[PDB]
């Protein structure tokens, strides 16, 4: 997901201004679904939702806007157990020996006769939560085992406070019922208001610990692999306990990062810690947020923010609908060097020109140089000490930068790379001068529709996540709600689509309409005022009613 | 005690609901979606209610991509009567009424489809939805940020035999 929220001091009018692009999938539980919801006097706005939620979850209001990213805090913990050297069926805490706990369900299943019968499970919980076994990584031997908890099992204020946002003023308001609350459960939030104020806030429910707790509490390797591993046998270990935090064990609202600032703020589902490179966020928990190397989508915004140039909601459109692979940006010059470097060598020839042809965009009409990228990549991101300069933590906006072709036994893999990507390109069937759009779809009944865009990974903002279905790449999760919000006088003016359409029914009206409207890039109102509503000719209305 | 909304719908089918009150604003909500996507909710409402494998068999899978068997012992486990009922007493009148009036509205046009815009019409597991199911969707979401990424290595979570 991308968000970008812009304050009076770089808007282009000196109000506020925020794109919504989150990346989520096109069906299932978590597909969005745009309404507008209005009890007169006191509640009224606008956006998208979640299937089965009353509430709406990205959206604006009169004075309003706010969307959300998944961040990269953690919201539970393994924890390692130490299992008593008699019956791997207790555990150690202080050197104590305690028993699991054994809950059973039973499910039905329907067989080949289309009779039910009945299977038992065992689930063995210990005081942390249920046991979890990762073949060759987290096992359930004679020595130890692993159990999680998941701090939003707790958390019984998620819909509360969403209907707490949709009836939130501006900004300060904003943020006041998000700290009061906690009960955003893995997100950030990002809002700008008419007045101009642009927020990050990094506040959902995280699992705390004192930070002299934690160089003793962690499972150190397990930790440098990315995981929030805690020592289970030891009682000091449990989730720390402060009367600040709406629920026991989690992280203060003060604790959270928190941005507020005039110009702009970004996330791309890195950490707080560049949300404004002018104002960095550290010295936080790790479970909270880490200065980590920014992916290519973040270190696009960023190169398209920063300066003094005011933004535009065409601006913040179009770093949408360009489709730039900006991934591009980084190894696309010295690999056409290498090229250069390498002409006569046959196995390379169709790939070099497709790459020197290539817009270097996940645009419909973008050349199969796309294809042949994205197989490079892939081979490059496995490669060591490929980059000219490497990732400098004084320089996180722009490194890494560049092909080491300084250094032969680099020269000598990055060829190959190239060559085995070629060969598979072309062992496939890409006929001749397919473009992006000829392959990229999204089936529709028994038509597919072109969709524009790429891999967030390789720095494509408009983020499409597809899989090999035939013939094609059929979309599966991406871009999905969009909105860009602006406060002129009259009232919020709002624009944007829902790419996958309103209804999953093939039968609906709406299954496909704003899907071909997708494939063109064509956003649109979204109508707020009861003006902008009555002056849509497709107007229809239903009142209903029935006793309780 | 009377759920009534008024819904508009803008061009691409948006729907604008207006209630004097949440349970009249959640009727709406849930009319208007299930118009849309009943078909969608009454699908994932089973793999919530874990029972994927009662409708569909061992050999499927949830919209997830899990195996519907391992899926409903992890939602099964997830959402007990007992997790259910703490998580509705620990709710506000307002949000209550929000779910008790969405039910009401995507059952009010479950009762009324021909088909129109429902393809699975007539499937069994297209059924009225109560209050639970919803909560049951909601602690769905709740745990994809923990608890549910781990669902497979709940389900595959037993204890050593004899070996060596
Ligand atoms: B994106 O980080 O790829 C997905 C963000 C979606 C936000 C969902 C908010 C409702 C729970």
């Amino acid at each position: 997901s991308n968000a970008i929220a812009v304050g009076s001091e770089r808007s282009a009018d000196g109000k506020g201004m925020l794109l919504a692009n989150p990346h989520f999938p096109w069906n299932g539980a978590m597909r969005f679904y745009q309404m507008h919801l209005t009890i007169p006097g006191r509640l009224d706005v606008m956006g998208a939702s979640l299937p089965g939620l009353p509430v709406v979850n990205i959206g604006f209001s009169r004075h309003l806007a706010w969307t959300h990213t998944v961040d990269t805090s953690s919201h539970f913990t393994l924890y390692r157990l130490a299992l008593d050297p008699k019956d791997p069926r207790r555990y150690l805490v202080d050197g104590r020996s305690l028993p699991l706990e054994e809950k059973s369900v039973a499910i039905e299943v329907r067989g080949a006769d289309g009779k039910l019968s009945r299977v038992e499970h065992k689930v063995y919980q210990s005081i942390y939560g249920p046991l979890v076994v990762w073949p060759g990584k987290l096992d359930w031997n004679r020595s130890e085992a692993y159990a999680l908890r998941d701090a939003n099992l707790e958390n019984t204020r998620v819909l509360q406070q969403w209907y707490s946002i949709n009836q939130a003023s501006d900004v300060a308001d904003l943020r006041r019922r998000v700290e009061a609350l906690q009960g955003i459960p893995w997100v950030n939030t990002l809002a700008a208001d008419e007045q101009g104020n642009a927020l990050y806030m990094n506040q959902s429910v995280v699992p705390y610990l004192k930070p002299e707790l934690i160089p003793a509490c962690a499972i150190p390797q397990l930790v440098a692999e990315g995981l929030p591993a805690l020592q289970g046998q030891d009682s000091r270990c449990a989730w720390s306990r402060d009367p600040a935090a709406a629920q026991a064990g989690i992280t203060p609202a003060a604790q959270l990062p928190v941005l507020l600032r005039r110009d702009f703020v970004q996330n791309s589902n890195d950490s707080a810690w560049l949300t404004n490179p002018a104002s960095p966020l550290q010295g936080f928990s790790p479970l909270v947020s880490q200065e980590k190397p920014i992916g290519p989508r973040a270190r696009y915004a960023l190169s398209r923010l920063q300066g003094k140039q005011p933004l535009e909601a065409k601006t913040l459109e179009e770093m949408v609908t360009a489709n730039h692979v900006f991934s591009a940006d980084q190894v696309l010059p010295d690999l056409l060097r290498l090229c250069r470097d390498n002409q006569g060598e046959k196995s390379l020839a169709r790939a070099c020109a497709a790459l020197a042809q290539w817009d270097r965009g996940a645009n419909l009409d973008s050349g199969s140089g796309f294809v042949y990228f994205q197989r490079f990549m892939q081979r490059f991101a496995e490669l060591d000490g490929a980059w000219k300069e490497p990732f400098d933590a004084q320089r996180p906006l722009d490194t890494p930068q560049g092909i080491a072709l300084d250094r032969p036994q680099v020269a000598t893999q990055v060829r190959q790379a190239l060559a085995d990507a070629a060969a598979e390109v072309e062992k496939s069937g890409i006929p001749d001068g397919a473009r992006w759009g000829d392959l990229q779809v999204s089936t529709r009944g028994q038509e597919r529709i072109a969709i524009p865009g790429g891999d967030g990974h390789f720095g494509v903002y408009n983020a499409i996540q597809s899989v090999r279905k035939g013939d094609h790449l059929e979309v599966v999760g991406g871009t999905s709600y969009i909105q860009l919000v602006t406060f002129p006088e009259e009232g919020p003016k709002a624009r944007g689509l829902l790419a996958f359409s309103q209804s999953s029914d093939p039968r609906s009206p709406h299954y496909r309409d704003q899907t071909e409207l997708f494939s063109r890039q064509q956003w649109q109102t979204l109508p707020f005022s009861d003006r902008q509503i009555d002056a849509d000719p497709q107007l229809q209305r239903l009142s209903i009613r029935e006793a309780a | 005690t009377g759920l009534a909304a008024d819904i508009r719908w803008t061009a691409y089918g948006v729907p604008h609901i207006r209630a004097k009150d949440e349970r009249g604003l959640g009727y709406g909500i849930g009319y208007a979606y299930a118009r849309d996507n009943a078909c969608l909710l009454a699908e994932e409402i089973v793999t919530a209610r874990g029972e994927r494998a009662r409708y569909f068999g061992s050999e499927g899978k949830s919209s997830a991509e899990l195996d519907n068997l391992p899926s409903d012992i992890f939602y099964a486990w997830l959402n007990q009567p007992e997790a259910l009922q703490a998580f509705w007493q620990a709710q506000t009148p307002a949000v209550r009424q929000l779910l008790e009036g969405y039910a009401a509205g995507f059952n009010r046009f479950l009762r009324e489809a021909d088909g129109k815009t429902t393809s699975c019409l007539g499937q069994p597991w297209l059924r009225a939805i109560a209050t639970d199911d919803l909560l049951r969707l909601t602690r769905r979401l709740l745990v994809e940020g923990g608890v549910g990424q781990f669902a497979d290595a709940l389900v595959a979570a037993a204890p050593p035999g004899a070996e060596k």
